[PDB]
RNA sequence: AGCGUGUGCCUACCCUACGCCGGCAGGCGCGGGUAACCCGUUGAACCCCAUUCGUGAUGGGGAUCGGGGAUUGCAAUUAUUCCCCAUGAACGAGGAAUUCCCAGUAAGUGCGGGUCAUAAGCUUGCGUUGAUUAAGUCCCUGCCCUUUGUACACACCGCCCGU
RNA sequence: AGGAGUGGAGCCUGCGGCUUAAUUUGACUCAACACGGGAAACCUCACCCGGCCCGGACACGGACAGGAUUGACAGAUUGAUA
């Protein structure tokens, strides 16, 4: 029937314009960092992404990284790759659907710990 | 007739563009499923908005107060 | 770590000309703008001031982010010494005093 | 030395880039006149900077 | 203020050093049944750095100065 | 109109006049100002109306839920910055208990600093409108004084009696 | 005698706790509670998590000139220059 969908833009349309063309062209916000620039050398991230993606099983999502960066989006040939979730020290395996990845946070999960919480008054007055 | 891209609230957002604003919630309907989807796909932003909790920059220090469950 | 030798000849001749040279502890600066073109960084401020401070030949004084040496005798003497430096070699002027 | 750990995060928007011209003070730090001073050590050389408490 | 118990990790770590080398020898070998000099010096088109610099010992690289010069047999 | 701030060497890190780009945050240029030299004659709050609100839950109103925005500067994440587009919680003078108020005073609002890379419900000053009210008292709350009592003097949070 | 805030609606600093990586460092009244000029995006919180160090002067004393490497490039990092 219809096609993936992202933002208004399809699937082999993402792959077809230019990285720099994705990022300047796309929907509202989350170029901006990159407008101004993010510096280059960004080689060693990459290498460590070839080496967690031959580390990861075969048909199969690439394995949990240990990522504190917000990430971005280019070609969905390799957009999908799983960031785990910085709960203290630790990341999480969520699936998280390359729609997600590149957005706000790495944490999709909770930040806190919540404490025991009692009736109104005695924990709540002196 | 003469109304721009800029003074309505359907344009272009996640999963597809919206286009045409039709009586009633036709289109209410169609940007609270969205924020379905928010809650459906287990979000920091998304279960703060299903847990009640506003996210645009509310601070909470008297909401939740009267009436809570 | 390896605190150089040709940097430590540089700081040594530039106390010795005047009696005083531009020391700050921030490290948010790498160098001084005097301190600069000659690989002088905040460390070595540090190394120098501590090593002077246990040798004793130059008394410190610490005043609004800022040290200040009392360049003595003693320092001079051991300043010749370990530069080994010709013996007409001291802050001597006059004028405008 | 210490460069290749240190400068990760440049500092020159926040409070930290500011500090008081005595003390290292960045709490209550006064920037009107380039001062840059804090309340405790204004208040300590305010006569000498050349303000007289008269109003 | 005080230690926070960190000595169990990391029992005492060593800093950084990886060789203790006294003397070369086996980067020494001039002879040739006469004494004469032999060397592998080679080096990048610059200034700063020259055939004086010395060289990592690989079965296929070459270690010059700072540019981190490539140049690969394939 | 008033107080008054503003071109910076630790740093493009200022106020910006004028034309261009757009309903919009913002970018371009020439620059004026190191200041009673420019912003600035500092053109807001207000008083008007021979056309349009009418006792709602709403054009007296805000998470007007969510999407369009972005700053010559580390990434605005329960995102303290942000110009655009209806809905709604709630309130009919706020039963106890009561702050603070002697004339340009209370109140009525806006501006400027400290805040500040953008950031004011805070705070610190400033003009901007002008009051029925008070020329009094110890009723309350305190505090001070005098006389008085004290077995208190660590001073009533004292001392002390008996089981 | 009058002009206003609340047990009358949303927002701003501090307590009974953060069994997560986490406030502990002030007040039982005026004379604590828009106060420490306290509007911490990170930088100021060291506080809380492998939080690069020898960069713990001591010439302590001794073998030894190698006493040693606070550098970046790879299964030498699943955290670009750790």
């Amino acid at each position: 029937f219809r096609k993936f969908t992202y933002r208004g833009v399809d699937l082999d349309q993402l792959l077809d314009m230019s990285y720099e063309q994705l990022m300047q062209l796309y929907s509202a916000r989350q170029r901006r960092r990159l407008n101004r620039g993010l510096r280059r050398k960004q080689h060693s991230l990459l290498k460590r992404l070839r080496k967690a993606k031959k580390e990861a099983p075969p048909m199969e999502k690439p394995e949990v990284v240990k990522t504190h960066l917000r990430d971005m989006i280019i070609l969905p040939e390799m957009v999908g790759s799983m960031v785990g979730v910085y709960n203290g020290k630790t990341f999480n395996q969520v699936e998280i659907k390359p729609e997600m990845i590149g957005h706000y946070l790495g944490e999709f999960s909770i930040t806190y710990k919540p404490v025991k919480h009692g009736r109104p008054g005695i924990g709540a007055t002196h | 007739y003469k109304i721009p891209d800029w003074f309505l609230n359907r344009q272009k957002d996640v999963k597809d563009g919206k286009y045409s604003q039709v009586l009633a919630n036709g289109l209410d309907n169609k940007l609270r499923e969205d924020l379905e989807r928010l809650k459906k796909i287990r979000a920091h932003r998304g279960l703060r908005h299903f847990w009640g909790l506003r996210v645009r920059g509310q601070h909470t220090k008297t909401t939740g107060r009267r009436g809570r469950t | 770590m390896l605190m150089p030798k040709k940097n430590r000849i540089a700081i040594y001749e530039l106390l010795f000309k005047e009696g005083v040279m531009v020391a700050k502890k921030d490290v948010h600066m790498p160098k001084h703008p005097e301190l600069a073109d000659k690989n002088v960084p905040n460390l070595h401020v540090m190394k120098a001031m501590q090593s002077l401070k246990s040798r004793g030949y130059v008394k410190e004084q610490f005043a609004w982010r800022h040290f200040y040496w009392y360049l003595t005798n003693e320092g001079i003497q051991y300043l010749r010494d370990y530069l080994h430096l010709p013996p007409e070699i001291v802050p001597a002027t006059l004028r405008r005093s | 030395g210490h460069q290749q750990l240190y400068w990760s995060h440049p500092r020159k928007f926040g409070q930290g880039s500011r500090s008081c011209r005595v003390c290292s003070n960045r709490h209550g730090l006064i920037r009107k006149y380039g001062l840059n001073m804090c309340r405790q050590c204004f208040r300590q050389y305010a006569k000498d900077i050349g303000f007289i408490k008269l109003d | 203020k005080k230690r926070k118990k960190k000595s169990y990790t990391t029992p005492k770590k060593n800093k950084h050093k990886r060789k203790k080398v006294k003397l070369a020898v086996l980067k020494y070998y001039k002879v040739d049944e006469n004494g004469k000099i032999s060397r592998l010096r080679r080096e990048c088109p610059s200034d700063e750095c020259g055939a004086g610099v010395f060289m990592a010992s690989h079965f296929d690289r070459h270690y010059c100065g700072k540019c981190c010069l490539t140049y690969c047999f394939n």
